């Protein structure tokens, strides 16, 4: 709680960030700088979507989830950190999907989460992002094709900015890329409207 | 009026509701050098007493018999636990911040000072 | 002032109170200091910061002296340690020498010697800051620690027992001919050295010790190096298991394990590992079957390890996929070992999700490994990925989930010493942030049990301060600046932080932190692991039947507060089994006998049924102990139950393993009496002797139970509790090393004493004392808490304690009685036919009817039937006893018939006197149809005189007494009832039992109570009136005045013939505690049931022998009275005194009207008929009033016997009256004591034609209303009534010379005060008046008082606790030798604590106060009454002085004293004036004659302007509790005075006007001006007024 009387002889100004998983995708590309490889870069480019999408859910209170939450760049570092130790040592190219699924969902992107229907959700969403098979339908519209072997950072990096320019945000993405269905946000902005309406009658009685 | 009331009141003790704090620095700016406050304590009373000083006190039971002018003309006030020789201008005000005892209340002064839908309704209009 | 203060400063001195010679001490600073705190001005002003500057200098050199004794005169290698610092330590001496010499012999000599303190205080800071930075080690203790460490270094020891602190998990060293071998761990394990540590005799600690750290370091690694190369070579683990210690064995293992997993699992193989590992459980099984306690703690903590191992090879078998194989052995912990490393101390390093981190091997001892479940191992992973990247894990969970341990499990399983902070809010900030800044030094993890606990600013600083750490620890400085200083930072160290929300982590800390959820923790495999390691065939089926029986038990019964069915429970009943395995084997039947014995007590009834049907239906399925019990309890009386069988076998059961039992039962239910008779069976069994101790919780404080440093001297004391673990401990007689000892505290649980009971109850058996004696906790010092009731028992306390809980009474009413009466036989050719007699008199088959027809009875105070059946059969002994001398010599019908007489009347007045006398005669009545009409039936007034039946009405005396006894207020008027109460009280006093009397104000609780007792010649009363704050020292003064300690061990009576007997008077009036407790009450039981207590500065048993005790209180249901627990009540009976009945009432008043007749016998005829019209005006009040109309509504015979004082001080001081004039002077007493505070007018006027109807209907007349009545004694001799217009004209005279002489106050007169002044002089002029004044503020109640005072010729005076009573004592003074008739007056705004209150209610309950006048107080006021003239003639005198001599007035506004009001011994004597609000006639009139001194009529209009004033003032009131006239009156006077002002300053105008115009007479201008303001001037005035 902020002190009384520091409050009053302000301008008090509220805020609110566009919750677009675009701009989000945008906001941490343009944060980051890449510096080891190719793969370390497509698999933080994988992370920087998930932390994105993990983010657009937070939101739904109710619905997404089961109590707001707060992530945060901390949290996504040490996800970046794992993976770049993951990639770093096993260079073998022959992919533990299982450890950075179970690191991430479970320690890293589960250490804040005590109900266990939100785990499972996560768990369900690492899933799709890290299923490591031949495509990747990030979104049913856009896919990010896996390197190759013969491409070094700037090109990759060119190549996967590009992959993010093609692509608008679309209007009901709040359902379609976070894989939930158009009735649970039907919903949850009918609740919406409920408090809004029934704090406006409230306030009418007087 | 508030003023009014309390420079009008040359009998009963005038009131401060005051949690502002604004009566207390324009009573101070008024007065000067003769201004003393409160909130040991019992001797700097009798010396103000003595000396023919105003004092203020803040966060308004001893001071029954300056309260209510029951001076001993031989003119001594007996305040506490020993009598205190009267100069003739001393004053006491009382001042408080918390928007009260029934004795206290029905012999101080009383003023309020608050405002509200009225005092915004005035203001409106004033304007 | 000033001749007061040079008089003490020359007065000042020291007092010689110091131990040997050292600094001569002083006490009281408070006072010196309350004291203490224009060149003369200036100069005291300098003195005096002068004197401060020395006072200040003073407290520290003494608080500074006092460590200087115990660190230099005690011991002299600390001050000889170091040449300089010797040097700097012997200049201290010199100089400590020399200050004390010039103290017994200036002031800035004085202050360079606190300079010189500052400086060598700074100095002693910095030798110890540079010691620790030898060894920061060494910075984990406190400064008095360190200088006992320094101080035996030659002597070598002291550390062996800080050995404990320092390194954490060792217990002490071991060392041969002057030189160290090694350690010994706090489990006990032996350690042997690299090589033995030769010492020299100029040996500092810190090197020698960082020489054994070190040491003992690479001695670890050195044993772990072996380890590991004798199982490379091959050895199998069952035979090196002896060799090498724990952690060496556990790394070497463990190192071992990850190398041949890792190659099992480069290839698809994991069958041979396994059978491996297999083979090694079963080996470490078989030895630990045939091992000693060392090489069984070993071989457990390697089962848990390799148990740990078969699980995860069992599970990385199921791995179908290499994928998951990588899965699965990345995320366990891998333990590595570097090859080509040439440091020996960093060549291990243990591998998890990637990331690594080093061993720091430091020893561990053996403490309980965590076993290895997978949430363990997910709670390491993600401290391992906080700690990767200099970051610190927060944990966050419900409370008990696993976090700190888990934490303590990683520092064990990276071999490091945890420190562990255990929160409560007794820490400060220096030694939280001392601690962190050891564990920065040394760069030991540390955990943070329960953080959210701490207060808002000191978990301020540690966050702060963990945030420096933590900013220091990712930017690689080596060098934070905290505690303004840089301290060294090593990489390798850590801060853990855990917390249970539902608050979560501050902000600060959550940028920098790291969240995890345990929420969970897995029981199924905990108990797997564990019923594996014990032995068990069977622990999967096992195992999942006991966490099926704990959920169970958890979701089906109800959930009890102190019930748990989690983790610990489990844990407890798991590790209770071994003692059942080692007699039943390992089996089902072992762990279900265990469930039997430790969840058993503390279940209730219906969860005992559920228990045992869900036993039942999950699970399927020595007497020597039996036949000892049954021993004791046959010798002992107490006849044996099947629940009290089942109990005591459980109880027994119980004590077996737990040290620490708490019994929880209803009051009176056997606890004391099955620990009793199972701890003689036990003594009698086992053949160890048996002490028992007894102590009271609340009524003893927290420093006569332990003690603190004092508030001058800082001496220690020693409690009781300290005394008696000094006294155990010890053992000096030899006696407590065989003999069992039982610490009981037979009191209910307080939080804020178990919070000290927590060091008590502690593993480490150690307690904190603030004076720094430890004290250790030997086997038979268990402990034992009997109570009450649960309702403040922390939830910390129902689990880590023992707990056994008595639903149930143990006991029946056939076995009750049976035992009863053995110990009445026992406490006494004609006993063994008397006894037979008694027993066969209670024939229970009408008993059982009477229980069960007497139960469903009102019981004020209510009582169970188990606990008024001692009284009864008490009772019936002792009557048997009494009349037990002349029944040898007839027939048998006449022993039977009186014998049924006898528990006839015992039974009625133990089961009725909480009812009323109707429930009385139905009980009588009852009992009668029960008992058949063969044998001779009690009556309601039958007694039993020498032999025969009788009645109480043939012994009454109808005494004729006096008349003027009505004056004196102990005088006793018998009849019937009040000789049954002296009977029956009579009876119980003798009987050895507790009496309680109880019944509604007015009965004469006390008064009958004084009947009894003054007559009684073979006791004696001590009456004390209690007070809403009570202490045991009230009690203690009371009796110290007529009874002598003796041995004291043993409390008697002064006298050696009259029993004593303390009186105490509203029981339920003191409040409770903050825990719902009060002390005085608990004291009172103590005293009543164990005849004993303990003193509170000497903690002695003082035997009670001689002393009964009574009480009589208003019942509960009356405000200000709050309900006592049944544990004192079981103690005592109840004796309902109620209202007597309105014919007794009249035959009392009729004796007393024949009494005040005696005066004027003229009308000696007319004694009946007054009695009568005094019951019939008192019952129609009755019937009429109640007190929801108001407060003050309470009616008894006080009234009446006011009336007839008043009417009998009228005819003392009237004279000769007429049968009319009698009347109406009846009339006019009756009118001022009952209709004074009744609603309005017309209530006066109703019990006006009341009156009427009475008198008439009994007297056969004019008008005798209020305002018609008017008697007084100023304008007459005697009381007689005078004329109005001669009073006020009187009062008017009296009044201008008294406005002439002292004070013209601005004050008028009217009817209404005329009224007042007259009811208040009618009350100062009778003997101990006083009244309430209900009036509002500026009504002149006060004015009137002064007024009446200063015409009754009453000197006046104007009034913390001690000035009060030193006023009182100069009061009283003058007052006996000058005869001085002082009224005294007290205000709402006078009073601000309740203990005046209380001696006002002390006063006037008495006439006096007895504790007050005591000692030299008492000596010289029996001085000067023998200079104004026996001890009790004397007191006498001086009650009936004080009674004449003695009036106070108080002034009430709101009608906070409500219960003062109601209080019935306040209400007994003052008379309460409801001055009230003013009426509109008043208001009138005291405008209309103040208007009179200012002329405004020039245009009535004075009613006018009166008449709008008071109809503002009422719509202002009613369109804005008395109406407060304080507006109308400053209004007026306002008014007036501006009236005055501006009528003078008019006038001047006009004068000036009309002088003007005169000087005038372009003029007609001027005149046309002047004619308009003439023309214009009424019209103003008018507007003017
Ligand atoms: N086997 C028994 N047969 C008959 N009476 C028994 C038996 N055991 C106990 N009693 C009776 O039970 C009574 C219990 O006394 P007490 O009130 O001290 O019990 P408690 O449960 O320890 O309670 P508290 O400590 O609150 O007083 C004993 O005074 C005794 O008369
Ligand atoms: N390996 C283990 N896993 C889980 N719990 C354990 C283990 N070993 C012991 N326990 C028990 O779990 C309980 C957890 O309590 P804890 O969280 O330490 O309480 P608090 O939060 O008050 O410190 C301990 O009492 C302990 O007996
Ligand atoms: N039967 C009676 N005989 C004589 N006096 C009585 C009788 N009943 C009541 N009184 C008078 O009424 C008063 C009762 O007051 P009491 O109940 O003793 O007050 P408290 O309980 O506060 O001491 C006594 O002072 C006593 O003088
Ligand atoms: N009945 C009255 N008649 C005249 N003056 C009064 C009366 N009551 C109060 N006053 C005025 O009010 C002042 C203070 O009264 P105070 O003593 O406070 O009343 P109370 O005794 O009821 O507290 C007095 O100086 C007196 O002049």
């Amino acid at each position: 709680k902020l002190p009384a009387p520091l409050l009053q002889r302000t301008d008090r100004v509220v805020y609110e960030d566009i919750p677009g998983i675009l701009d989000t995708v945008k906001d941490l590309w343009g944060s980051q700088f890449f510096i080891s490889g190719v793969w370390s870069v497509y698999c933080t480019f994988l992370l920087s979507w998930f932390h994105a999408l993990i983010t657009a859910r937070t939101r739904l209170v109710p619905h997404g989830f089961s109590k707001k939450y707060y992530f945060n760049d901390c949290d996504f570092q040490f996800a970046s950190v794992y993976l770049e130790n993951v990639l770093a040592t096993n260079s073998t190219n022959n992919i533990p999907w299982a450890q950075v699924r179970d690191h991430i969902a479970t320690i890293v992107y589960g250490g804040k989460i005590d109900e266990e229907k939100d785990l499972e959700v996560v768990a369900k969403l690492c899933a799709h992002v890290f299923c490591g098979s031949d495509n990747l339908q990030i979104v049913p519209g856009v896919r990010i094709p896996q390197p190759l072997l013969q491409q070094s950072e700037e090109e990759e990096r060119a190549r996967l900015t590009a992959i993010l320019s093609n692509t608008i945000e679309p209007a009901d993405s709040l359902s379609s890329w976070l894989q939930l269905p158009r009735e649970s946000i039907l919903d949850y902005e009918r609740l919406q409207a409920k408090e809004v309406a029934s704090s406006t009658e409230q306030l009418l009685q007087e | 009026e508030n003023m009014s009331i309390v420079m009008n009141s040359q009998d009963a003790v005038p009131f401060l509701l005051d949690p502002s704090s604004h009566m207390i620095t324009v009573i101070s700016n008024y007065y000067g050098n003769k201004t003393v406050l409160l909130s040991g304590f019992v001797k700097r009373l009798e010396n103000a007493v003595r000396f023919g000083s105003v004092v203020i006190i803040q966060d308004g039971p001893i001071i029954s018999r300056l309260i209510s002018r029951e001076f001993n003309h031989a003119v001594t006030v007996e305040i506490g636990d020993h009598e205190v020789d009267v100069s003739g201008d001393f004053k006491l005000f009382i001042h408080s911040c918390d928007p009260i005892p029934i004795f206290l209340r029905s012999r101080v002064r009383l003023v309020h000072f608050v405002t509200n839908k009225e005092s915004i309704e005035t203001r409106i209009f004033d304007i | 002032s000033l001749n007061r203060i040079k008089k003490f400063w020359k007065e000042a001195q020291y007092e010689v109170i110091e131990h040997s010679s050292g600094l001569k001490l002083v006490r009281e600073w408070d006072v010196l200091e309350q004291a203490c705190k224009e060149q003369d001005c200036l100069d005291l002003e300098s003195k005096l910061t002068k004197l401060s500057e020395i006072q200040v200098n003073w407290v520290e050199v003494q608080f500074y002296w006092l460590d200087l004794y115990g660190i230099l005169g005690e011991n002299l290698d600390i001050q000889n340690f170091l040449p300089l610092e010797t040097s700097k330590f012997k200049s201290l001496t010199s100089e400590y020498k020399m200050i004390t010499t010039r103290a017994f012999q200036f002031d800035t000599t004085l202050k360079l010697t606190i300079d010189s303190l500052k400086m060598i205080k700074s100095s002693l800071s910095t030798f110890l800051e540079r010691q620790r930075r030898q060894f920061p080690r060494f910075y984990f203790l406190g400064n008095d620690d360190l200088l006992k460490i320094i101080g035996s270094g030659k002597h070598h020891d002291q550390v062996s027992k800080f050995m404990k602190k320092m390194f954490g998990s060792i217990e002490s060293i071991i060392f041969f001919e002057d030189s160290i071998t090694g350690v010994r761990s706090v489990e006990g394990e032996v350690l042997n050295l690299n090589e033995k540590i030769e010492l020299k005799d100029s040996i500092q600690a810190q090197e020698w010790l960082n020489i054994l750290d070190t040491e003992i370091k690479l001695s670890v690694f050195t044993q772990f190096r072996d380890c590991l190369g004798q199982l490379k070579d091959g050895t199998d683990i069952e035979v090196v298991v002896s060799k090498y210690i724990f952690q060496a064995i556990l790394l070497s293992a463990q190192v071992m394990w990850t190398e041949l997993v890792e190659k099992c699992l480069q290839t698809n193989e994991f069958s041979k590992y396994w059978k491996e590992v297999d083979m090694k459980i079963k080996g470490l099984l078989d030895k630990l079957n045939k091992s000693s306690d060392n090489v069984k703690k070993k071989i457990e903590a390697l089962l848990v390890e390799y148990l740990h191992f078969n699980n995860v090879i069992g599970q990385l078998k199921n791995c179908s996929t290499k994928e998951e194989a990588r899965l699965l052995w990345a995320k366990v912990q891998k333990f590595y070992q570097k090859n080509d490393t040439l440091d020996d101390l960093n060549s291990v390093f243990i591998s998890q999700s990637g990331y690594l981190l080093q061993y720091k091997f430091e020893y561990i001892g053996i403490p309980e490994r965590l076993i290895y479940t997978p949430l363990l191992l997910v709670g390491f992973a993600t401290l391992t990925d906080s700690l990767h990247q200099k970051y610190g894990g927060c944990f966050f969970g419900p409370a008990g989930t696993g976090k700190t341990e888990t934490v303590k499990a990683f520092g064990q399983n990276l071999g490091r010493v945890v420190v562990v902070f255990n929160c409560d809010d007794s820490f400060d900030y220096q030694v939280l942030s001392r601690l962190l800044v050891g564990i920065t030094q040394i760069g030991a993890w540390g955990c943070f049990d329960e953080f959210n606990r701490l207060d808002e600013k000191v978990l301020s600083a540690v966050s702060a301060n963990i945030q420096q750490i933590q900013n220091g620890l990712q930017v690689g400085k080596s060098h934070i600046t905290l505690l303004e200083e840089e301290t060294p930072l090593s990489p390798h160290t850590a801060v853990f932080i855990t917390l249970n929300p539902g608050s979560e982590l501050p902000e600060n800390l959550k940028k920098s932190f790291r969240e995890f959820s345990m929420k969970s923790p897995q029981s199924g495999t905990i108990a797997e692991m564990i019923l594996q390691i014990m032995g068990f065939e069977d622990s999967k089926s096992l195992a999942s039947k006991i966490v099926h029986f704990l959920e169970l038990l958890s979701s089906k019964c109800s959930s009890m507060n102190h019930y748990h069915f989690g983790l610990r429970t489990l844990k407890g009943v798991l590790r209770n089994c071994s003692p059942l395995v080692s007699e039943f084997g390992e089996g089902e039947k072992t762990v279900v006998e265990s469930l039997k014995r430790v969840i058993l007590p503390s279940l209730g009834d219906t969860d005992e049924l559920v228990f045992k049907d869900e036993l039942s239906k999950i699970f399927d399925s020595s007497k020597a102990i039996v036949q000892c019990l049954k021993d004791a309890g046959q010798r002992s009386g107490f006849s044996m139950s099947e629940e009290f069988l089942k109990k005591c076998m459980q109880f027994y059961y119980m004590q077996k393993t737990q040290q620490a039992l708490i019994l929880v039962g209803k009051a009176g239910c056997g606890k004391t009496a099955t620990w009793k008779t199972v701890i003689d069976a036990m003594a009698i069994f086992d053949g160890h002797a048996n002490v028992v101790y007894v102590i009271d919780t609340k009524v003893l404080t927290k420093e006569s139970l332990y003690g603190s440093m004092l508030k001058a001297t800082l001496e220690w004391r020693d409690g009781l509790f300290t005394s008696i673990l000094r006294r155990v401990n010890d053992d000096i007689t030899g006696t407590f090393k065989n003999s069992r000892i039982w610490v009981v505290f037979d009191s209910d649980l307080d939080p804020e004493y178990v919070e000290a009971m927590n060091s008590v109850l502690d593993d480490n058996k150690i307690l904190t004392l603030p004076n720094g004696e430890r004290l250790p906790i030997p086997p038979n010092f268990r402990i034992l808490f009997e109570t009450d009731n649960l309702d403040h028992t922390t939830p910390a306390t129902i689990t880590r304690c023992g707990l056994l809980w008595f639903s149930t009474d143990v006991c029946s009413i056939s076995s009750k009685i049976d035992h009863l009466l053995n110990k009445s036989y026992e406490a006494l050719f004609e006993l063994d036919k008397l006894k037979d007699l008694i027993s066969d008199s209670f024939d229970m088959a009408s008993l059982t009817n009477i229980f069960t027809c007497s139960n469903d009875l009102v019981h004020i105070l209510g009582v169970r039937t188990f606990n008024k059946l001692e009284t009864a059969v008490q009772l019936a002994v002792h009557l048997i006893s009494s009349y037990r001398q002349w029944f040898q010599n007839l027939d048998d019908k006449s022993l039977k018939d009186v014998i049924t007489l006898l528990i006839k009347r015992s039974l009625l007045y133990a089961l009725a006197g909480d009812s009323t006398g109707e429930s009385q005669r139905a009980f009588i009545q009852t009992i009668n149809t029960y008992f058949g009409h063969d044998s001779q039936e009690l009556s309601d007034y039958s007694t039993i005189v020498i032999l025969s039946f009788s009645s109480f009405c043939s012994e009454i005396p109808s005494v004729s007494l006096e008349a003027h006894e009505v004056m004196r207020p102990d005088i006793v008027i018998p009849t019937i009832d009040t000789i049954k109460h002296e009977k029956i009280f009579y009876d119980l006093l003798n009987s050895k039992r507790g009496i309680i009397l109880c019944g509604p104000p007015g009965s004469g609780k006390t008064m009958i109570m004084n009947n009894a007792l003054r007559n009684s010649s073979l006791y004696d009363v001590v009456g004390i009136n209690f007070s809403k704050d009570t202490t045991t020292e009230h009690i203690l003064s009371a009796l110290h005045r007529h009874t002598n300690y003796v041995t004291g061990l043993t409390l008697l009576p002064k006298s050696d013939i009259k029993n004593l007997v303390l009186f105490c008077d509203e029981i339920n009036l003191p409040k409770l505690d903050k825990y719902g407790s009060q002390n005085v009450v608990l004291f009172l039981r103590q005293l009543m049931e164990k005849q004993g207590f303990w003193k509170t500065p000497e903690n002695k048993w003082v035997t009670i022998e001689r002393i009964h005790i009574v009480g009589a209180c208003n019942p509960p249901t009356d405000p200000g009275r709050i309900p006592m627990s049944e544990r004192f009540t079981r103690h005592a009976a109840i004796l309902y005194l109620g209202y007597p009945s309105g014919k007794s009432l009249s035959q009392i008043y009729e004796i007393y009207y024949k009494a005040i007749f005696k005066l004027v016998p003229e009308f000696r005829s007319y004694t009946e008929p007054f009695a009568r019209a005094s019951v019939h005006l008192y019952n129609e009040c009755k019937a009429r009033y109640s007190t929801g109309l108001q407060s003050h509504y309470l009616f008894s015979p006080r009234e009446l016997t006011r009336l007839v004082r008043g009417v009998y001080t009228a005819i003392n001081t009237g004279p000769r009256q007429t049968l009319r004039s009698l009347i109406r002077l009846w009339a006019y007493e009756a009118w001022r004591i009952f209709a004074d505070r009744l609603v309005g007018v017309k209530e006066k006027n109703s019990f006006e034609q009341l009156l009427y109807e009475t008198v008439d209907k009994y007297l056969p007349l004019g008008n005798i209303s209020s305002t018609s009545l008017l008697f007084s004694g100023l304008l007459s001799l005697d009381f007689k009534e005078v004329n109005k217009t001669d009073l006020v004209n009187f009062i008017e005279e009296r009044f201008k010379t008294f406005c002439d002489e002292e004070l013209e106050v601005p004050m008028v007169i009217h009817e209404s005060m005329v009224d007042h002044i007259l009811r208040i002089d009618r009350a100062l002029k009778q003997v101990q008046g006083h009244m309430m004044l209900i009036g509002a503020s500026r009504t002149g109640k006060t004015i009137l008082t002064r007024f009446v005072a200063w015409l009754n010729g009453l000197k006046i005076v104007q009034p913390n606790l001690s000035d009060f009573d030193m006023i009182l004592k100069k009061a009283i003074s003058d007052c006996s030798l000058k005869e001085s008739r002082t009224c005294l007056i007290i205000d709402e705004s006078n009073i601000l604590e309740t203990a005046f209150l209380e001696r006002m209610n002390t006063l006037l309950a008495n006439a006096d106060i007895p504790d007050l006048f005591q000692g030299e107080e008492y000596d010289k006021l029996l001085n000067n009454l023998r200079n104004k003239t026996t001890e009790q003639e004397l007191y006498d005198w001086f009650v009936g002085e004080i009674a004449k001599n003695l009036h106070v007035v108080f002034t009430i506004c709101d009608p906070k004293s409500s219960a003062m009001i109601s209080s019935p011994a306040l209400f007994n004597r003052c008379i309460i004036n409801w001055m009230g609000d003013w009426d509109t006639k008043t208001m009138s009139q005291v405008a209309n004659n103040m208007v009179d001194v200012v002329p405004m009529e020039f245009t009535t209009i004075r009613d006018a302007v009166v008449n709008i004033l008071i109809h503002f003032d009422r719509n202002f009131y009613q369109k804005m509790n008395p109406r407060s006239p304080g507006y109308f009156i400053d209004g007026l006077r306002a008014l007036v005075k501006l009236v005055t002002a501006k009528y003078q300053d008019l006038q001047e105008n006009q004068r000036f006007v009309n002088v003007g115009l005169e000087k005038l007479n372009s003029l007609t201008f001027e005149k046309e001006r002047w004619l308009n303001t003439t023309k214009q001037f009424s019209k103003t005035s008018q507007e003017l007024i």
